[PDB]
């Protein structure tokens, strides 16, 4: 379905709306869902919380009608990065198959971080294949995007390049690879082999060589 | 205490049965709820269908023609069945366990009250691709290194996703780092995990990269050393 | 005439005192101007303003005499940026022809930004002419400063650049040109050209070759 | 309401009469007061002179002995005229309404006030070099482009400034970025102008670059493409 | 002797704790000593200090026992960083010859300060001893670490190179130097040689050629 | 009122009594007490001694059984003798006042106090390397320049440290910037010294760089220019 953003600063308290209003008594289920995990109940009913969720994770009661279903976030952190779903069941309309929408959260204010790049030369092995490969590790880099340029010598190399779109790391900051392909005589016949990954204002070179 | 783990077949064919199974660790299948979710890319999440504790079911009509959960109590599996999948059916399919609530709004002599379901423990996901072309095995590569320094272990070329990978066959764990993978013009994946150690390390503290790759049944090690 | 310049954090109110103190009784008017635009009347009377002026500028009276001429500025912003002018009137001295000095504001803690470098080869229509041109052309950078460096392949040329002394934009960041000119020859013969634009503390460049 | 756009040579020789004139748009001419300013390179914004609604004169002692202020009323046009002119006098000329204020400090009746006069309107100001130098007429190219692209349009060899560049005749107008000029040792201006544009938007939205250099009269047009 | 280190944030009020506690009445000095550079006597009894040095410095009495010895040190700057020695004298113990241990502090959250690189070529009176050296200067950085990178044209060179560790400037600032030794013909022979200083997230070269 | 200055060979032979001086000025020698001090790398401040006015020595246990401490009345210089010096030995050996203070804790007529020294007014320190190999004296090359400019003076291959560099014989003072020195693989240190002055100084304001390195009394000077 559709995705509806929302940005709140860094220690902040994001405040997440649902997707659909209720038209009678309420029973609102509040899921945290980072893509490529499994989501995480935060509230099933309008208010319980279970086990091992913080208190600063609040939805709001059906105390009277016309209370609109938002879940609450205080003291927000980078963690929070994630989509929340907002699972509406009330007395009104039928079953709720459908999740609803997705807010995607996202918290503003958080350090720059420059990348640490990692630049491998082909393996002997996959030299002995016939085939040689440059791999270019950026990680530890925020925020997550950075462009990457390949160089054969000092003139560039465009042709046989692939770059990964950033992922978002463990530790909240981002990883992203890029892999130069080209055949073992284009790495034998050239000096060196550059990758330069630019981030943010600043740009960071690594190179390497056959020596 | 409850624990759930999934298992799929990673790929399957276009106008075929999926089949996938979810085990159940630390509780029993035939007291609670469990649900079907799969989360395309692009798409939100998607329920798929749930079964009751006494064993009943009940599709999502958005899929209702198509899709048969089952159950088996001799242990704790409760299994999937998709047909006709198409290019559109493959995701990551969670398994979790649902709870019934009961909201009452008004008599529940007149039946003023509606059942709500809620998942609390899920699984892990199981990568399912639906897809003409046939797996492959990856093909590793070690990558030597030369404060501290970082050696890696390329796997490239396999299909599909995903890969596991662990250093020292799980021993080593401190600064691992597995990159995601690269989808090539020619179809294929490839991965490269990289690991930082001690310098002095190198002599000679073995480092042995374990690579699976469970859609080609294709396990496979490498060591690197400069 | 001289320029006395001023320093004003940004948000803050500045004083902008006159520069010739009044001898009687005085109508003092004054001039907001950045160069390369057409003035800006602030204050006319001795604290009357036009239309389309906001409050937050404010000149002083003359009730008691002695009190001297001084612009307010409160809350200022990068657009505040510009030479201000004092038309000092009075009773006692004669016809006022000049404007006076000039009152150089510039807005500190504004945000640093980094340039968006763009590099154009020479075109076809330019070489057909035997004659070949390349552009570095640098924008959105604050503050306003960069430096340029052309390269033949990996080996440095200085000789047939030039380079424009920033200038600032609508959106109060700047922008600077670079012209590499050389013989069709020495593009052909050569593998790749790069520009080099370091800005605060880092470098980004932008390789063009021809292809 | 009340609007002024100046007009000049851009260029005038060494020992010859500058002249520009200055329209009025919405208002009337001969009642307001209007000044002629201009703005050199390192110096400040000097005042040259003013004409009242009754159309009398006072020239700046500055350059008294050699400007002359006119006006003429059949339509809202006042022109100057400054001759003898040497490198020192090219600057941007403005065009502005002074508006008389008469500050009362003693008594009316001895003559205890004096008149001040503030420009409250200005015009948009008129580019004038004084030069032994010709005139010549730029030479347009184009550049060509390859989430978004951009493409651009170098106008190099011209004097004197300015030249204005319009994209698409005037309808292109976001994302247009016209960049200050450059004056190389020949003694020759070059510009460069850049608009951003969709990438998808290369096939097929015809880009027109227009470039026009009144000291030349040489107005001429270029499109882009890859 | 082993050095326990302590970080404290810009402008906060720094608490250095004696290395080891008096067993009786006490007469504890403080001296502060910055490696390279003579010790500065903070505080010689138990409280007294002498001319010359800030209010800022301030040290325990001993008015009853139990009363640990702790140098406090308000409002800290840049200038603050170096050892700290705690000399401990008391009635019981002996005499006291060793100075103890060294309380490294370390000021968090000083300005970041880009380095100021400058590269010179290969003297003629050492061109004409057939040997060539390559200087490259690094100034004016914080935080003192930098990294250094020697290309001949673009390839790479590391055979040959000496660098600094960075060291403490007057003006609170790092500095470090890097020589890259070659013959006089792998200086004539190649076209440029270029000196990359990356610093931080950014990274700057200054390169020189045989012209 | 008082400044103490140090004095030493800098380069000391393996087993061989290492001599060191130190001046007084401004005050008296025989009514103070003074210290030495030696500050190894790595290793914190060490104690080496000290002398009463009565001419009364007190060695620390640490280095008791070979060094003597001596004074000279006659002037204000106290010396230092340490044999038998090995490679640990090398260090800066400063020089400094010890205040006697006495501390009182109980009753004086039972002894119920002690004294403590206090080091308030130091030198500045002398560099002393103990070591096999000889002594040699540097060779400075200038590095001619090309807002403003920068030259400098390269003093490479000597041996021990330091080095004292001035521009001008002291008079150039502003922008100078000597650089702490390299440790190469032969063995031998490397400085460099560097001036920013403006530009236009160029013609023709005489850089004159001074170089001492007293461990070898080869003094030199060399002048820059493009």
């Amino acid at each position: 379905s559709y995705v509806r953003p929302l940005s709140v600063a860094l220690g902040e308290t994001a405040s997440i709306s649902c997707g659909r209003q209720a038209l009678g008594s309420r029973a609102v289920q509040w899921y945290q869902h980072r893509p490529g995990q499994a989501p995480i109940l935060l509230i099933y009913n309008n208010q319980d919380r279970p086990s091992g969720i913080p208190e600063r994770f609040s939805g709001t009661p059906d105390i009277n009608f016309g209370t609109r279903a938002t879940l609450t976030i205080s003291g927000v952190e980078a963690g929070d990065e994630a989509d929340y779903y907002c699972h509406m069941w009330d007395s009104r309309s039928g079953f709720s198959w459908s999740f609803g929408g997705a807010t995607r959260l996202t918290v503003l204010g958080q350090p720059k971080a420059a990348p640490s790049v990692t630049l491998f030369p082909p393996s002997s092995e996959e030299l002995q294949a016939n085939k040689a490969t440059l791999v270019c590790l950026i990680s530890d880099f925020y925020p997550g995007a950075v462009t990457v340029a390949w160089k054969a010598d000092s003139s560039p190399v465009k042709a046989g390049v692939e770059t990964t779109t950033p992922s978002k790391q463990s530790n909240n900051k981002y990883a992203a690879s890029s892999y130069l392909s080209l055949t073992p005589m284009q790495w034998k016949m050239h000096k060196s082999y550059s990758c330069q990954v630019t981030h943010e204002g600043s740009t960071v070179e690594k190179t390497v060589a056959p020596t | 205490q409850v624990q759930l783990q999934e298992s799929g077949p990673g790929l399957v064919k276009p106008s075929e049965t999926l089949s996938l199974t979810c085990t159940v660790s630390g509780g029993s299948i035939s007291n609670y709820y469990w649900s079907w979710i799969r989360q395309s890319p692009g798409k939100g999440l998607e329920w798929i269908g749930y079964i009751s504790d006494s064993e009943s079911t009940n599709y999502n009509p958005s899929l209702k023609s198509r899709v048969i959960i089952s159950v088996d109590t001799s242990k704790n599996q409760l299994s999937l069945k998709l047909n006709s999948v198409t290019a559109a059916d493959s995701a990551i399919y969670y398994c979790a366990r649902a709870q019934q609530g009961k909201r009452i709004y008004g008599m529940v002599s007149f039946g003023e009250f509606f059942y709500y379901y809620y998942m609390d423990v899920w699984g892990k996901g199981t990568t399912v691709t639906v897809s003409s072309a046939s797996t492959k095995g990856p093909s590793v590569f070690p990558l030597a290194p030369s404060g501290t320094a970082a050696l890696g272990c390329l796997v490239k070329d396999y299909f599909p996703e995903p890969v596991t990978v662990s250093w020292n066959s799980g021993a080593l764990t401190s600064g691992v780092h597995t990159f995601p993978a690269v989808l090539q013009s020619s179809g294929l994946y490839s991965l490269s995990s990289v690991v930082t150690v001690p310098s002095s390390s190198l002599g000679t503290q073995t480092y042995i990269c374990n690579v699976n790759h469970k859609p080609s049944n294709t396990k496979v090690d490498k060591k690197v050393e400069p």
